[PDB]
């Protein structure tokens, strides 16, 4: 197993099924060995993924949970839902400890900043809003996108945060200034899921690409766009200028990623596969029929060799790596 | 005079000057004599004419004096010359610019050409879809001094349209002589396409109110301005006009009076022969995409001229007004199969007939009202698939569910009903939450 | 019947020659030169 | 100035018309060339950051495509001006003067459009901290052109006023001071290396 | 963005046109407060530089004059007289006749 290329396998470890309803999202606790999916039936229920041994189900709310996620401690989950609310649980106590309203429609992402001190969210109503931690007050609102806005991530250091619209455009905000970067609009038809690229992997990048080493020794952040019409696109944020487009979905991809090593990408798609991107040849080596229907996200594990793909089969797998 | 131009040393003699008009002449009073007819009265106002002309003619036993232009060099040259064999580049296979040269193609071109060189109006009559738009286009890529506009005519038409056009591409200009129209751009003629110049409805009084307009601006060279009653002279702007046979249904004949300066040329539907070399061409483009498949073009093209000529005499528009099959549902079939191709690295020779099957009945069949006349296509679809192409699996290429789409998959290709109700069915569940 | 001869043109040609004159003739060559701008092309004449 | 005597003169009735039509043609003529010297100047600094930057189409690749569409263009109208470089032909060329105005649009938004790479080229040279924007883009865009560059050594050093060349303008010899006070190097600094 | 004073004393500096070769002369015609005169201690000094906060200092060209034609300095510090030579106009200069 080597320790930065390891790759999924088609023999499945586990088949976790619980939900009973499509399963949205899945993610993995940054520290413990622990997983949480969360799924359409307002259950966010967690698993552990080297025994496949269900724990716990958070219920709190009250219509279908559409985005989770985990800060840098492990020791806060942020879940939004459709019901207009975002909430907070105590990890540790498995207590939802603050509500938070403010969204005028359904709520399809939600995220916490990498200081952890502040929470971003993107909702219908055509708006990114951000969130106090301690005091659960919304500070800023991101206006500009003309449809709803259906992921919201942020990079490494927590000063830009990305998003994707049905608008069919991808939006680089500054969190200081609320000012949008760019506008990256390629995709020909709605965009779905956005990642950014690891430390790891700005080397890689630039080799790949060919683009020529800059003098700031910053190559600048690279973001994936997974949009509806089968492509996956990879941006320059500084330049604006898509670097490569990936073919071979067979439909609509839901989620995108890179290896924790920054060598391969990994993304899932309605076309009931898992599938492995060579970015340095731009060609495709494994592809994994993960579930017997669409496939709604993937997580890859930062540091053990475990995939997590969740789908609307109301199945969650884990994928040994070898 | 060109010629001259062209021989500055050897100016045109008197005796090649006496050979090239005689010899121009005939050929002036057979495009201008019959060049609203068909091509059996062509060939018959030739055969009056050999009888009692003096002028040299083409000694061919049975080719008509129509096929023959009059050189430069003052001699009779076929035009037979000047269709080669072209190959068209696969990226550019049925594409609306390209246009295969046929025998009706520069005969029609060089006559529009002739009378737009200059600036007479002429009107272009024929079936719908018999390529009176592509030739006067042609036509006008040897004009690069020329711009066209597009405007087509309907039942409510009225002289407005025209004025709208005239802000929009021409200026007023004030001038000593009077108000003078000229296109806002300097150098090139205006030319105004009419497409359907015989829609606009007659009054009860049977005078159509656009035709006199044009009529107007063309023999007296302008109009009138109606908000402050003044003379506008026109510079620089020609008519150009397009329309089907007066006899069919909702078209009314021009006046008379509107006739005699505008010239008139037919434009029938090419023939089986005229098809088969036109798409033929565009059928061995398209097909050297697969190169194991190069060996089919010509009973593929033979299979879609035979089908497109049953269909065209079955369905008429006496049982229904929609019911028209041009060569342009045969240029749309080539366009589906060379898009259903493009992606595909290798086909067996079932799939190109299923592809081929799938086109027809997105084209033929989807227009017909009634299950008889749909039965039919379906039936007739298979026999004349099988006349054409023996000895290759009926139900692999035949399997009546034909269904095709680009939602399962990167590419066009034959998606199988159970799979595709159940795709559909969870895009329904997505579609009930977003939109 | 208005309604149809505008559908009329807008259908074969793609534009309707009588539906901007004016400022919104003049309002339409303002995003014409910024939506150009936007995909790349960079275009000045009110004819191209 | 002859003109407005003779506009005061008791005889100009008797040539109102034509001594007017050169007003209209001098006033034009000064129109024409007020724009012109200026877009030349901008065109002439701007070129050398276009030309002379490697990493300037990589780190501004949407607007150095900009600049290429502008150049052109900017070249096919001094390349017929060259076909014919009459003074009246030149004034009386189709739209001469509304394409000058969008040139000193089109510059002068490529200029503003250069904030941050003249802030990061003032890193190189610590001094350039010390120049304006538009005095630090002709100094870098008219690297090649020594002679200009006279004039902006005293916003650069305390006392050199300007620098002292050989004949070629390749090899640095000395400096000058406002006072016309010179120092000759040792080891006179070559512009070629 | 250069302001009215430093636009007109940048194109005297630049002479594009010849500005150089003329006699330029600026006149402040007004009244005057420390609030923006103080601006031009250094251009009145023997400095003869107008320092701008985005560091861009403009050399004063010798054939230019700052002029100020003011009716009072009640409000003009001690720093704005002493850099300026004072030529005082009372009223009987300027007689009826
Ligand atoms: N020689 C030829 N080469 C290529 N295409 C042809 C030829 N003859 C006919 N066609 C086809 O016939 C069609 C003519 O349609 P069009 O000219 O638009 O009809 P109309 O002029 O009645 O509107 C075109 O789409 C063209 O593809």
């Amino acid at each position: 197993r080597d320790p930065k290329e390891w790759i999924p396998r088609p023999p499945e470890k586990y088949a976790l099924s619980g939900h009973r309803s499509p399963v949205t999202r899945v993610i993995f606790h940054p520290v413990f060995s622990v997983m949480v999916s969360a799924s359409e039936d307002a259950t966010i229920k967690v698993w552990d993924y080297e025994t496949g041994d269900f724990e716990r189900t958070l219920k709190g709310h009250t219509d279908s949970v559409q985005d989770i996620s985990f800060d840098h401690s492990g020791k806060l989950l942020a879940s939004c839902s459709a019901d207009m609310t975002i909430k907070l649980w105590d990890f540790q106590g498995f207590e939802c400890i603050r509500t938070m309203h403010g969204h005028d429609h359904n709520v399809s992402s939600v995220a916490i900043m990498p200081n952890g001190d502040h929470i971003v969210s993107a909702s219908r109503d055509k708006t990114i809003k951000m969130w106090e931690v301690q005091t659960g007050y919304c500070v800023k609102t991101f206006t500009g996108h003309r449809e709803w806005v259906r992921m919201v991530r942020p990079n490494q250091d927590g000063t830009l945060i990305a998003s994707c619209s049905n608008d069919q455009t991808v939006r680089v905000w500054v969190v200081a200034t609320k000012e949008c970067k760019a506008e990256l609009r390629e995709h020909e038809h709605v965009v779905e899921c956005i990642s950014w690229a690891p430390e790891s992997s700005y080397s890689s990048i630039s080799e790949a690409t060919g683009s020529e080493t800059k003098k700031s020794g910053k190559p600048g952040p690279f973001l994936l766009s997974g949009s509806r019409d089968k492509t996956i696109k990879m941006w320059d944020v500084s330049t604006g200028m898509c670097l490569m487009t990936l073919v071979g979905h067979d439909n609509w991809v839901r989620g995108v990623l890179f290896h924790s090593g920054g060598k391969f990408i990994l993304s899932c798609a309605d076309d009931k596969t898992l599938r492995v991107w060579d970015y340095k040849n731009k060609r495709c080596m494994k592809t994994l029929n993960a579930h017997e229907h669409f496939v709604t996200s993937l997580d890859f594990h930062k540091t053990a060799p475990y995939v997590v793909t969740g789908s609307v089969d109301q199945t969650v797998k884990v994928w040994e790596c070898r | 005079a060109q010629y001259n131009a062209n021989h500055p040393d050897f100016p045109m003699q008197i005796e090649q000057l006496e050979r090239y008009i005689q010899r121009y002449l005939v050929y002036a009073i057979l495009w201008s004599l019959s060049g609203d007819s068909r091509l059996k009265m062509r060939a018959e106002l030739g055969e009056y004419i050999r009888r009692i002309t003096t002028v040299p003619l083409p000694t061919a036993p049975n080719i008509p004096i129509i096929d023959y232009e009059v050189s430069i060099s003052g001699e009779w040259s076929p035009w037979q010359a000047k269709v080669p064999q072209i190959e068209v580049e696969t990226h550019k296979v049925a594409a609306p610019d390209v246009v295969v040269p046929t025998l009706d193609t520069v005969r029609h071109e060089a006559l529009l050409y002739t009378w737009l060189a200059e600036h007479k109006p002429l009107v272009l009559c024929g079936p719908p879809g018999s390529g009176k738009t592509m030739t006067l286009f042609s036509a006008l890529r040897a004009l690069p001094d020329m711009e066209v506009v597009g405007l087509n005519f309907s039942s409510a038409t009225t002289p407005e349209l025209l004025l709208k056009t005239f802000d929009h591409y021409c200026e007023y200009r004030r001038t000593p002589n009077g108000v003078v129209l000229a296109p806002v751009q300097l150098g090139k003629w205006l030319v105004l396409f009419c497409d359907e110049i015989n829609l606009p409805d007659m009054d009860k009084y049977g005078t159509q109110r656009v035709i006199s307009f044009i009529r107007q601006m063309v023999e007296h060279g302008g109009f009138y301005r109606t908000s402050d009653q003044t003379w506008v002279k026109l510079e620089r702007i020609q008519f150009v006009g397009a329309c089907n046979p007066p006899t069919d249904p909702g078209r009314k004949p021009l006046s008379h009076r509107f006739l005699r300066h505008v010239p008139v040329v037919y434009v029938d539907y090419p023939g089986p022969a005229s098809l088969t070399q036109i798409y033929g061409t565009f059928n061995r483009a398209m097909l050297r995409l697969i190169p194991s498949l190069r060996t089919y073009a010509e009973p593929l093209t033979a299979a879609m001229v035979e089908f497109y000529t049953m269909s065209q005499e079955r369905f008429t528009q006496d049982t229904q007004p929609h019911y028209i099959y041009s060569p342009r549902e045969m240029t749309r079939w080539v366009r589906g199969i060379f898009e259903a191709l493009r992606p595909l690295e290798t086909l067996p020779v079932e799939g190109l007939i299923r592809i081929w099957a799938h086109e027809a009945l997105r084209l033929f069949q989807d227009r017909l009202v009634e299950d008889e006349e749909r039965r039919w296509t379906d039936e007739n679809i298979d026999t004349v698939a099988l006349k054409h192409f023996p000895n290759i699996d009926r139900e692999k290429a035949m399997s009546r569910p034909i269904l095709y789409s680009n939602w399962l998959s990167k590419d066009y290709i034959p998606v199988d009903q159970e799979e595709l109700r159940d795709y559909v069915k969870a895009r329904l569940k997505v579609f009930y939450e977003e939109e | 019947s208005g309604f149809l001869e505008r559908m009329n043109t807008l259908l074969a040609n793609g534009e309707v020659p009588g539906l901007f004159e004016g400022d919104e003739y003049a309002t339409l060559m303002t995003q014409c030169k910024e939506g150009a701008q936007k995909e790349g092309l960079m275009l000045d004449s009110h004819e191209e | 100035n002859s003109v407005s005597a003779m506009k005061l003169s008791p005889y100009y009735k008797v040539f109102e018309e034509d001594a007017l039509s050169w007003e209209d043609k001098l006033n034009r003529i000064m129109a024409l060339f007020d724009v012109w010297i200026d877009v030349q100047r901008r065109w002439v600094y701007l070129e050398g950051i276009f030309t002379g930057s490697a990493d300037i189409k990589h780190l501004l690749p949407v607007e150095t495509q900009r600049f290429q569409s502008i150049s052109t263009e900017f070249l096919a109208l001094m390349k017929k001006v060259s076909k014919s470089p009459l003074v009246m032909d030149v004034l009386n060329i189709q739209g001469v003067q509304r394409s000058l105005e969008r040139l000193a649009d089109l510059l002068g938004k490529i200029q503003k459009a250069l904030g941050e790479y003249l802030e990061r080229e003032r890193s190189s040279f610590p001094r350039f901290y010390f120049v304006g924007d538009e005095d630090l883009l002709e100094i870098i865009g008219n690297s090649k052109n020594v002679a200009k560059l006279q004039k902006h050594f005293k916003k650069m050093f305390a006392g050199v006023s300007s620098i002292i060349l050989n004949e070629d303008n390749s090899v640095v010899l000395g400096i000058s001071s406002r006072e016309g006070e010179e120092v000759m190097f040792k080891t006179p600094v070559s512009i070629t290396e | 963005t250069d302001g009215l004073f430093t636009h007109v004393l940048r194109k005297i500096i630049d002479s594009v046109r010849g500005e150089l070769q003329k006699r330029q002369w600026i006149v402040f015609d007004g009244d005057v407060d420390p609030e923006w005169v103080e601006n031009l201690n250094s251009v009145l000094d023997d400095n003869k530089l107008l320092t701008l906060p985005n560091g861009e200092r403009l050399s004063l060209p010798p054939n230019v004059r700052i002029m100020f034609e003011v009716q009072d300095l009640k409000y003009a510090t001690l720093a704005t007289v002493s850099r300026c030579g004072m030529v005082w106009f009372s009223e009987d200069v300027l007689s009826t006749d």
